[PDB]
């Protein structure tokens, strides 16, 4: 049974196994893709190719990641413009962003963006956002408009422990987050 | 304690090529703020 | 930093989580580092870094490898050089073929050059292998002059388990081979 | 079931640098002999 997996405590300014892209770093111990400040765009990828189906039996793999994360907006009022989780192409570089995220392009279903992301989405987008304007966790898969979308209350500097998995079988993704409090 | 989440079906075989990259993706734009992972699991397995 | 672990049960065509070097390409089922074809050497790298210990702390990683090899040989009589696993700083090209396995360059403790490796030794180099010159494997390390052997029949065209293990605890390396039989 | 066995003293520590690569050679010179490896697996605890 072909299988893989890591885990990583805690992070350090050398890290051979990742691969920054745009503002990313690591700190002495935080990953922080973008500091309190206006149009960047922070990514980290694990260096390691993973294989998720195999064209030869064609099955789908069950996987499970894991990650607590802070965001701190030094305005209470002010933030955007979100965090992004995302699968990709082996080779993917960065994308347009501030609320695209750095991950997608256009609005509209694109094939051609082999990926699929997780958001949560600090904030509101009329063009494309949920109407309501509500900050959101959400689904997205190959444009900015989230396949689905959560309501959610972010709470800012709170560690905020998250899983995301994806049944094979059921072939269904999800998504929790939670906090302390 | 309070807590999200959401589901969904989403057929990665049908949409992502054989093998991948994982990361996150961040940004600020006219606004802005700190993000930043504190720590990152991750397995897989394939049948 | 904390737990990295795969496992890969069959090699496929392409493998993007592996770097070769030299005549190492994946075929369709194994890996094959070498060709029944006078002076090569082949080499493939687990790509994935993998932080084998850390200075922030001290502490040393132990790990346990597996796999199955084979050696064949179209004449039992006139075969070498051997196989070898090895660990290697990051970015190790093909050292000294022949005797020197792709790993080494000296009969020497050459610190520089910072690698340890396993071998499964199948040519007698009078110049340094045990005198006896019985097959063996050996642990090595900054040599290709192993700190230690065991003598060792080898079977051509048949597969060896091997499972490799360092206790962090104790600095101890032990390999061990088996034969169905 | 002939089997071999083999183990040793290594200060890994002190020969190695914190991060590594795994992996294996094989080599033929004057003589020579095909080598393939089969099936792989690696796994290691840093606690
Ligand atoms: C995937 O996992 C469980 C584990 O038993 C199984 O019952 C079911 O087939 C799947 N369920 C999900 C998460 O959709
Ligand atoms: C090294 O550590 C254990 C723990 O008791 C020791 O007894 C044994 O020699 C080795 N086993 C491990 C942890 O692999
Ligand atoms: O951060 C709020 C907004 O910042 C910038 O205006 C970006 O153009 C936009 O994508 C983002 O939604
Ligand atoms: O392959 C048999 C032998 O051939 C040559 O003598 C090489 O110098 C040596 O490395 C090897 O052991
Ligand atoms: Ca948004
Ligand atoms: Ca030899
Ligand atoms: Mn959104
Ligand atoms: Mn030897």
């Amino acid at each position: 049974d072909e299988i893989t997996s890591f885990s990583i405590p805690k992070f350090r300014p050398d890290q051979p196994n990742l691969i920054f892209q745009g503002g990313g770093y690591t700190t002495k111990e935080k990953l922080t893709l973008t500091k309190a400040v206006k149009n960047t765009v922070g990514r980290a990828l694990y260096s390691l190719p993973i294989h998720i189906w195999d064209s030869e039996t064609g099955n789908v793999a069950d996987f499970t990641t894991t990650f607590i994360f802070v965001i701190d907006a030094p305005n209470g009022y002010n933030v955007a413009d979100g965090f992004t989780f995302f699968i990709a192409p082996v080779d993917t570089k960065p994308q347009t962003g501030g609320g695209y995220l750095g991950v997608f392009n256009g609005k509209d279903y694109d094939k051609t963006a082999q990926t699929v992301a997780v958001e949560f989405d600090t904030f509101y987008n009329a063009a494309w956002d949920p109407s309501n304007g509500k900050r959101h966790i959400g689904i997205d898969v190959n444009t900015i408009k989230s396949i689905s979308t959560k309501s959610w209350n972010l709470q800012n500097g709170e560690e905020a422990h998250v899983a995301i998995s994806f049944n094979a079988t059921t072939n269904v993704l999800s998504v929790t987050l939670l906090y302390p409090n | 304690l309070t807590g999200y989440t959401l589901s969904e079906v989403v057929p990665l075989k049908d949409v992502v090529p054989e093998w991948v990259r994982i990361g996150f993706s961040a940004t600020t734009g006219a606004e802005y703020a700190t993000h930043e992972v504190l720590s990152w699991t991750f397995l897989s397995e394939l049948t």
